[PDB]
């Protein structure tokens, strides 16, 4: 956002049962994810690894270990309860990673504060031919 | 990981960006279209290839095209 | 609290579950008889040089198979075979 | 955890249990007693409790399945006093 | 007043302590059995598992097999053991030479776990000394399952 | 009845008027006129 | 509390939305632009949670349904009365039962076809029937042909009350949600009133009117010397003759002297002599007390005297200490929920037939239905194979309800979310068994073919070489054949046939021989437990991960019936709930089609067959133990040996079923092209027959596109099931015909 919410522990994680779908040896041998946002009341989510668990008052955090559970939750959490997560990537030594929102405002805006990349001025159909990248080790749409 | 890729063919629409679950595509101004707005792709690392985007693309043809390539831990959707 | 990120070695499932730490398990020089044992083979090359001299065994003890009395070097039965295969012809 | 309740009075079904197994005389002499004599021919490793010997298997399962079921509902009846399980 | 509940107060892991895993006759026996023992030697965890393991390939190959009613030679038949086990040391070796690669040390992760050390058993020296106690362990088992079996008495 | 004639045009025109009239203009022919394997000339 | 709650005259009767074939859906309803529309409107006609959100909505379309359902196999029931009335043989039949052979369908001579109108005896010729109509038709008391004629008149009436009551509940007076959550009256009024006096009315009729089939038709008397039965319902002194009980006239069962009624309400355990079948005395006393049975149990719930249960009670009252909270919403998920409802009768129903088709060929209850071994046959395998389909039908409903009427804020800690909370572990376990049994249960066939292969008979698993014998089911076999001496004192002896040491014979063809167990009975009863277990994981895989798996975290989102999710971490084909059933499907079949084949080959190599006087010959060699425990042998002696009828079928009077059999392989055959290509190839060579017409200018308005990706699924798997399926019925049928 305005800064980068530095990632702090002692918060407050939902009330949840003991899952079974989480946090396996890659979760500790290389990387995993976690998820905080606010709550303003006491309810019940789903969560994506198995039954339900309910929204602790206050500050919430939670830990997965893929980002597209991460994404998941954030996705649930902002259609059903309209709230307005973020989540981290942990690395192993213990770097945390700020990613989502990075601009902070949402990833669906403009907000004219990032450059774009990955874009070809031409459109598709204007891509030349397999045999002319050949041995160049590029391809068709890289060029 | 996969290569995404976004021609000039765009619409600003901004449902790809709506339509991706690992939050790879982004939109950025742009002057070239009547929404002031191009899509663009800053984590393509965390792209997984499930071609959600391709869906949404609403213009023919598709803006954005998710060429598959090498497979990482990431891009292979392995939890453990 | 829940999650740590200094102490990452104890809050996402870093365990030992079943194990303890003691050393004493076996008898005073029963182990001595052991160690000597196990000292020739301890190592990786040591070990895969010594299967693979101990893999000639298959060759020898097919050669000593005579004990065994297995149907395939003991005869083939010259009274009967199958030298009448087929109707058409005697042999072919 | 790692305190699974039990009372050394749970034994109390089981022990009173083949009193109860005692009670019908009606057939043969007794379901337990005929379990008992009936199994007293096949305990010096005897060759004999063949399925030909409908008094011995038949009366040991039927015999276990009461003691059984009757231990299970005496911990249950019991543990259950205090958890506010009547 | 339920039996089943998370391990250390953190839930979003699988490992869910169940009743099984949760019970101290079945905590204890598995911490007591020579694979989970890490203060003691490697060449001696090697030694108690190859016994075991040299001993129970014997009966099921001598009672089982291509002669498994020729009287002496099914005694004799107790020797495929042996080369069993001999695979077995083989393949363990080559385990041994690829899982702790000389690239990859410690792997990372310390692992806390109540105040105790990382099983030696795990380095690249460690498990070739495994795989030897268990190449003894098994060839010794092996023999006495065979030696056993002709002065085993009314067997 | 506007209806139910514009609802019988769309799937017994085609499955149940044109089938029942082939198959029994078929069956009629190969009753009256018994098994024909030449034009009989 | 428990009221009538309607709501008249809620939908119009015209034709109007007849005019618009998509109309029950929003999204049809702009008409058809591409050729999907047409298949988008038949797979969406009735999936009523698709139209609309409204539970009472929904609730009136599926009562409406139910009493179509009713009416289409009224009128297929009367169909048959009335084909056995008039194109049948059954008067006939009547004064032979060991000689002529049943047929109820005679042929028009168009092309052809004067061949399949065979000779079936007694003066008639037509279609053989494999249906047990006529012994369903002997069972209950019927003579002539007027009654039959009168029984299809009845339900032909019957059929169109049905029908007026479906319109008249939909459009005239349609009940409401308040009126459907009735559960306790709803069960109240199914145990006590349908059920109980179901058994109750069909007891009195087999009291008075199967007199004939248990008094005078099996004594040799002539059909049309038998007095109607209306004479004896009336004249009491024609049915004292019968029965001297019938003398008492209501006075032992009301002065509770039982005792008195026990010529007609007898305990015997075996089979009748003369017929072949149970006693009808018997399935009479069994009816009443089943009757008495249900009466009593209709009174357990309360509905609006104070006196009965809740279920809501029952169930909020059972919490353990292993399952957390355990039946806390599963009152509102059963109440709320139509798919909930369905997975649980569907399971139900499914075992329900299963249990039908063991029970028949064991204690047969109909008069001459032993010795017809092609009904017998016939009833098994068609019984089991709908049977199967209903349970597969369940595992796919629950996935449904999983899916959409899932909500996670009525079940917190419940059974559901204990048992969705430890799926990994459930999958884990499921897997290794299936693999254990696989093991454990093939290798020993693959074992006994590389022994027999390679010379060595004493080292397979046979009964002459090494041995496995199922001692559990010998026990239990011969627990039920010493138990009417000891544990059964009022019975007259065992309950079946198949455990004892007497065989019956009827007409020279035996009835019920007594069945032993060996090796390859321990080998076949594995090979069904390991089939039973791989359907079940398939399908409870798909129950428990088609909300959200570790994989596709949003997969619940995505729906139920979805391709997959993009060709993203590495291929997500077939990740769907519905992708399950489908895989599911073809485990089904896989397994029910060893246990038919089961069934055949031991009943012609162990029961069936005719009896001499020197011995009892069975239909095969007896080769059963010494041919099932190698592959060759199933291959050799039951598929190769067996369907030499089939394929020598053509010219007889059964020559259409050589016509089925090679019909039913081109179906099966023609499954393969739909099920292993894709659309992709379809969809592009489509565009090149369109360029085609285009020249012609030919184009068709609506443009031709290729089938949906499940589409292409549902295409292939059901061509599969069909093919499969007709070609075992063809093989079935031919063979015991021309052989039984
Ligand atoms: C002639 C009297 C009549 C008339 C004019 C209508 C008219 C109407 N009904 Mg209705 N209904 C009737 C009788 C009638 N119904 C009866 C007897 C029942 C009880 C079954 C119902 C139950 C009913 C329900 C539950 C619903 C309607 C609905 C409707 C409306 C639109 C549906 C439609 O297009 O029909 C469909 C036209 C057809 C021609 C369907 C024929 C299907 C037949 C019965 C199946 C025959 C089986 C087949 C031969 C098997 C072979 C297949 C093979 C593969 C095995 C419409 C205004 C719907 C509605 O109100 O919209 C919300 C609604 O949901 N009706
Ligand atoms: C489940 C399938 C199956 C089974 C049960 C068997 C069984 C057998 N086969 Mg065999 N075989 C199979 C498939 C199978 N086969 C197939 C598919 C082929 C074709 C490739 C063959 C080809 C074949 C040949 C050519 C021969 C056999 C032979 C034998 C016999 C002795 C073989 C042997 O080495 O002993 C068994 C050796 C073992 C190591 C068994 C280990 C037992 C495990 C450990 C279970 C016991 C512990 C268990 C896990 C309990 C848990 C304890 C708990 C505390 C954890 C034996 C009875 C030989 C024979 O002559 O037959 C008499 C022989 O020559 N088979
Ligand atoms: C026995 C199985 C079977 C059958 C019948 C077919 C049949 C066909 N394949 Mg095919 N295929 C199969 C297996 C089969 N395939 C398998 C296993 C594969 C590998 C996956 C393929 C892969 C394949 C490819 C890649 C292609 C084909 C193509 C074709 C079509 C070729 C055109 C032709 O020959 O004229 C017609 C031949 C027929 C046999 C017509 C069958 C219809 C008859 C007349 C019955 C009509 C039904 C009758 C009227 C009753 C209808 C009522 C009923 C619905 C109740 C044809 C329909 C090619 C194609 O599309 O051609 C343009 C093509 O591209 N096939
Ligand atoms: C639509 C194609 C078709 C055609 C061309 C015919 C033609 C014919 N039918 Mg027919 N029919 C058909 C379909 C058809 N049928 C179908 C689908 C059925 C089943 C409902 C019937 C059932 C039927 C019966 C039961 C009978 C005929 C009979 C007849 C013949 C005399 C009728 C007549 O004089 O009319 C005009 C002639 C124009 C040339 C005639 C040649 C009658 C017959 O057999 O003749 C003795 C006869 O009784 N048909
Ligand atoms: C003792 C009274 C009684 C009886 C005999 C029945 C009987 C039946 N009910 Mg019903 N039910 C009852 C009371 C009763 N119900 C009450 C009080 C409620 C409110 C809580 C319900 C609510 C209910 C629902 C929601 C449904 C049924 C259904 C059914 C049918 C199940 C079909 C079947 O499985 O095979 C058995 C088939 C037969 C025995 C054929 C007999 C056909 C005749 C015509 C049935 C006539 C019985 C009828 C209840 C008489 C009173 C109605 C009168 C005004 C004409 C069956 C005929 C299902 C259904 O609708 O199917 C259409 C179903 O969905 N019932
Ligand atoms: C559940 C089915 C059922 C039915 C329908 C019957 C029916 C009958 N049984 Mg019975 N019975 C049954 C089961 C059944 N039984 C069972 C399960 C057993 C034990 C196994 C018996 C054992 C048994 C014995 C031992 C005897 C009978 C007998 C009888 C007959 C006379 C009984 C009688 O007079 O009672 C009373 C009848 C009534 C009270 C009449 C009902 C009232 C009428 C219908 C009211 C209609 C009036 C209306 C308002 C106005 C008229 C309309 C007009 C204006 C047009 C009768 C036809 C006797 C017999 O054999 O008959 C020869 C007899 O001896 N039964
Ligand atoms: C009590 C029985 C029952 C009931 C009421 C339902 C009801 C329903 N099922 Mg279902 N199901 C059942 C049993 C039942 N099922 C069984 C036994 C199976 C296992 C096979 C399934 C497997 C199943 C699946 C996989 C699906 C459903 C779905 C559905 C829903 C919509 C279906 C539809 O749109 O109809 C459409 C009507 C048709 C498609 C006509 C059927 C045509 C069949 C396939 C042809 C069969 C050929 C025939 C036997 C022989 C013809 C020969 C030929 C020569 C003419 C609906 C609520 C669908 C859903 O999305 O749920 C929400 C879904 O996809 N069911
Ligand atoms: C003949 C074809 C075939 C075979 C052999 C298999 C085999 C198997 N299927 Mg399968 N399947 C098939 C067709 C086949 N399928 C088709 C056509 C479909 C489409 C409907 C499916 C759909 C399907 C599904 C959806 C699933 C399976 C599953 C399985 C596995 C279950 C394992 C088990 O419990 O039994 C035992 C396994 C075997 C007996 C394999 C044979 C091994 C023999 C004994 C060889 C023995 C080893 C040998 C001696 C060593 C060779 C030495 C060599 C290396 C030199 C199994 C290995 C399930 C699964 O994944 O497992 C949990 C699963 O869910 N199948
Ligand atoms: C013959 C059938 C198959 C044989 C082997 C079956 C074992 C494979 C599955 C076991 C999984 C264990 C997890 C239990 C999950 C579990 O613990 O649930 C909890 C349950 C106790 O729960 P509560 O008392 O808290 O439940 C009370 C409330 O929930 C009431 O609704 O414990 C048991 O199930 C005891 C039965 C153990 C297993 C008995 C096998 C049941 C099969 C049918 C009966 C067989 C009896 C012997 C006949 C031969
Ligand atoms: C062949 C095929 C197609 C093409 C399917 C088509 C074109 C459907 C054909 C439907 C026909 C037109 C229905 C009518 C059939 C005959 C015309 C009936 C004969 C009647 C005569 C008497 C006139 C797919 O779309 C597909 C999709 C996914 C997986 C596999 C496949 C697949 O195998
Ligand atoms: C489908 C509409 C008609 C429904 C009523 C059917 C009435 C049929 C009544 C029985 C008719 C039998 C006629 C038999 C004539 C030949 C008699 C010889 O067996
Ligand atoms: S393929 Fe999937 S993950 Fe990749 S950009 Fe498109 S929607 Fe996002
Ligand atoms: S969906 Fe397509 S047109 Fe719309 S913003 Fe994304 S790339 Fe542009």
């Amino acid at each position: 956002p305005w800064k980068q919410p530095e990632l702090d522990p002692d918060t407050p994680s939902p009330i949840f049962g003991g899952s079974t779908g989480g946090l396996l040896r890659k979760a500790q041998v290389e990387e995993f994810y976690v998820i905080t946002w606010e709550s303003p009341k006491e309810q019940i989510f789903e969560m994506p690894t198995g039954g339900a668990a309910i929204m602790r008052k206050g500050p919430n955090l939670l830990k997965f270990a893929r980002k597209e559970q991460c994404m998941a939750l954030t996705t649930q959490l902002r259609s059903k309860f309209r709230q307005t997560p973020c989540f981290y990537r942990v690395y192993a030594d213990g770097k945390v990673q700020y990613l989502h929102p990075k601009d902070g405002v949402y990833p669906e805006k403009v907000n004219a504060g990032r450059v774009g990349v990955n874009q070809n001025m031409r459109s598709i159909g204007k891509n030349v031919d397999p045999i002319k990248v050949k041995f160049t080790g590029s391809a068709p749409f890289e060029i | 990981a996969h290569v995404v890729k976004i021609y000039d063919t765009c619409i600003g629409c901004t449902q790809c960006v709506r339509a991706c679950p690992l939050d790879v595509l982004e939109m950025v101004p742009w002057d070239g279209c009547k929404a002031a707005q191009m899509a663009s792709s800053p984590r393509t690392e965390d792209c997984v290839g499930c071609k959600r985007c391709e869906t949404a693309c609403p213009t023919d043809f598709l803006s954005v095209r998710v060429y598959l390539g090498n497979e990482s831990t990431r891009s292979l959707g392995l939890a453990y | 609290k829940y999650f740590d990120v200094q102490d990452l070695e104890n809050t996402t499932g870093a365990w030992d579950l079943y194990g303890v730490d003691e050393m004493k398990r076996y008898p005073g020089l029963q182990e001595e008889f052991f160690q000597r044992a196990t000292d020739a083979v301890s190592r990786r090359e040591a070990l895969n040089g010594f299967v693979a001299l101990s893999a000639g065994v298959a060759s020898i003890a097919l050669f000593g198979k005579g004990a065994s009395t297995l149907e395939l070097p003991i005869g083939t039965k010259g009274p009967r075979m199958e030298k009448t295969e087929n109707g058409k012809g005697g042999i072919l | 955890l790692r305190v699974d309740p039990i009372v050394p009075a749970i034994s109390f079904v089981g022990w009173t249990l083949p009193s109860n197994i005692g009670t019908s005389a009606l057939n043969g002499q007794s379901l337990f007693g005929a379990f008992y004599e009936s199994i007293g021919q096949n305990l010096a490793h005897w060759p004999t409790g063949f399925a030909l010997d409908d008094k011995f298997w038949l009366y040991m399962v039927t015999w276990h399945t009461g003691l059984f079921i009757v231990m299970l509902l005496g911990q249950v009846g019991f543990k259950g006093r205090t958890e506010d399980y009547f | 007043q339920q039996v089943i509940q998370p391990l250390n107060g953190d839930p979003f892991v699988g490992m869910l302590e169940t009743p099984v895993t949760s019970a101290p006759i079945v905590a204890n026996y598995l911490s007591n059995l020579p694979a989970y023992r890490t203060g003691v030697a490697p060449n001696l965890r090697g030694v108690e598992i190859g016994l075991a393991h040299g001993f129970l390939l014997a009966g099921p190959f001598i009672k089982l097999g291509p002669l498994r009613d020729v009287p002496g030679t099914a005694e004799v038949v107790g020797c495929m053991s042996a080369a069993l086990v001999l695979i077995l040391a083989l393949c363990l070796s080559l385990y041994g030479n690829a899982a702790f690669q000389n690239q990859p040390s410690m792997g990372k992760k310390t692992l806390s776990g109540r105040p105790l050390p990382q099983d030696p058993l795990m380095s690249e020296e460690g498990w070739a000394k495994f795989a030897a106690g268990f190449t003894v362990g098994g060839l010794s088992g092996v023999a006495w399952a065979y030696i056993l079996t002709q002065v085993c008495l009314g067997r | 009845m506007k209806d139910f004639t514009t609802y019988l045009s769309t799937a017994p025109v085609v499955g149940l008027g044109w089938a029942i009239f082939t198959s029994g203009l078929l069956i009629e022919i190969n009753r009256f006129f018994p098994d024909p394997l030449v034009f009989s000339f | 509390k428990v009221k009538i709650a309607v709501d008249r005259n809620p939908v119009e009767t015209n034709f109007e939305k007849w005019a618009k074939p998509g109309h029950f859906s929003r999204a049809l309803a702009k008409g058809p632009n591409t050729t999907t529309w047409i298949w988008n409107l038949h797979a969406d006609a009735h999936d009523f949670d698709n139209h609309t959100s409204d539970l009472e909505e929904i609730s009136r379309k599926v009562f409406s349904a139910h009493f179509g359902q009713l009416g289409i196999i009224l009128i297929w029931l009367s169909g048959m009365y009335f084909h056995g009335a008039r194109f049948s043989n059954y008067e006939g039949w009547l004064s032979d039962p060991t000689h002529i052979k049943p047929s109820a369908q005679v042929v028009w001579p168009i092309v052809g076809q004067e061949i399949l109108n065979g000779d079936v005896g007694g003066g008639f010729q037509g279609i053989q029937i494999t249906s047990g109509f006529f012994q369903l038709w002997r069972a209950s008391g019927i003579t002539s042909e007027l009654q039959l004629y009168s029984t299809a008149i009845g339900g032909l009436v019957l059929a169109a009350a049905c029908f007026f009551a479906g319109w008249f509940h939909y459009h005239k007076a349609a009940p409401k949600l308040e009126w459907f959550q009735n559960v306790e009256s709803m069960l109240n009024h199914h145990l006590a009133g349908l059920l109980g006096l179901g058994s109750l009315a069909w007891a009195g009729h087999q009291i008075h009117v199967s007199l004939p089939v248990n008094k005078l038709l099996d004594a040799g008397v002539d059909p049309k010397e038998i007095p109607l039965p209306h004479e004896f319902l009336l004249n009491q002194s024609i049915i004292a003759d019968l029965y001297p009980s019938f003398s008492k006239g209501l006075a032992p069962f009301f002065t509770l002297n039982w005792a008195e009624y026990s010529d007609f309400l007898t305990f015997k355990g075996g089979l009748n002599p003369v017929t072949g079948g149970l006693w009808l005395s018997d399935t009479a006393h069994h009816h009443l007390a089943i009757a008495v049975l249900f009466l009593v149990a209709g009174h357990q719930y309360r509905t609006n005297w104070g006196i009965g249960h809740s279920i809501k009670d029952i169930l909020e009252s059972h919490k353990g200490p292993f399952t957390g909270n355990g039946h806390a919403g599963l009152y509102e998920i059963l109440t709320t929920s139509w798919h909930a409802q369905l997975a649980i009768n569907l399971a139900l129903f499914g075992s329900l037939s299963i249990i039908v088709a063991h029970h028949m060929y064991a204690m047969p209850p109909y008069p001459y239905l032993a010795t017809d071994y092609g009904t017998q046959l016939s009833l098994f395998t068609h019984h089991m194979w709908i049977g199967g389909f209903c349970v597969v039908g369940a595992g796919a409903h629950a996935a449904i309800f999983m899916v959409r009427d899932y909500d996670p804020t009525n079940n917190y800690n419940n059974l559901l979310d204990r048992v969705i909370r430890h799926r990994d572990a459930i999958i884990s376990h499921l897997n290794w068994v299936s693999i254990f049994l696989g093991f454990h249960s093939f290798g020993l066939y693959i074992h006994n073919d590389t022994m027999s292969a390679l010379g060595r008979p004493q080292d397979m698993f046979s009964d002459t070489a090494i041995q496995l014998q199922p001692v559990f089911a010998q026990w239990i076999q011969n627990t039920h054949f010493t138990a009417p001496q000891l544990t059964a004192p009022n019975a007259l002896a065992a309950t079946s046939l198949t455990w004892g040491g007497d065989v019956v014979a009827v007409g020279g063809k035996v009835a019920m021989m007594p069945i032993a167990l060996g090796t390859s009975d321990f080998l076949v009863h594995h090979i069904h437990a390991f089939t039973i277990h791989v359907t079940v994981l398939i399908l409870l895989k798909g129950v428990l991960f088609a909300r959200s798996s570790r994989l596709i975290p949003d997969k619940a989102n995505l729906g139920f019936r979805f391709p997959c999710d993009g060709p993203g971490r590495g291929g997500t084909c077939q990740v769907s709930a519905w992708d399950h059933v489908f895989l599911g499907l073809f485990w089904m079949y896989n397994s029910l089609s060893i246990v038919i084949f089961h069934f055949s080959w031991k009943m012609q190599s162990d029961v069936w067959g005719t009896v001499t006087d020197s011995g009892v010959s069975h239909i095969t060699g007896g080769n059963f133990a010494q041919s099932a425990n190698t592959i060759n042998g199933w291959l050799r002696d039951f598929l190769w040996a067996q369907s030499s009828q089939v394929i020598q079928s053509y010219g007889s009077a059964l020559s259409a079923y050589g016509l089925m059999f090679l019909g039913a392989h081109f179906v099966w055959a023609f499954s393969l092209m739909f099920l292993f290509s894709g659309r992709g190839y379809w969809q592009e060579l489509i565009e090149s027959i369109v360029w085609a017409h285009n020249k012609l200018r030919v184009a068709p308005s609506i443009q031709p596109r290729a089938l949906s990706i499940t589409q292409g699924r549902a295409v292939g798997v059901a061509h599969y099931l069909l093919g499969g399926i007709a070609t075992t019925w063809s093989f079935f049928l031919a063979r015991i015909i021309a052989v039984g």
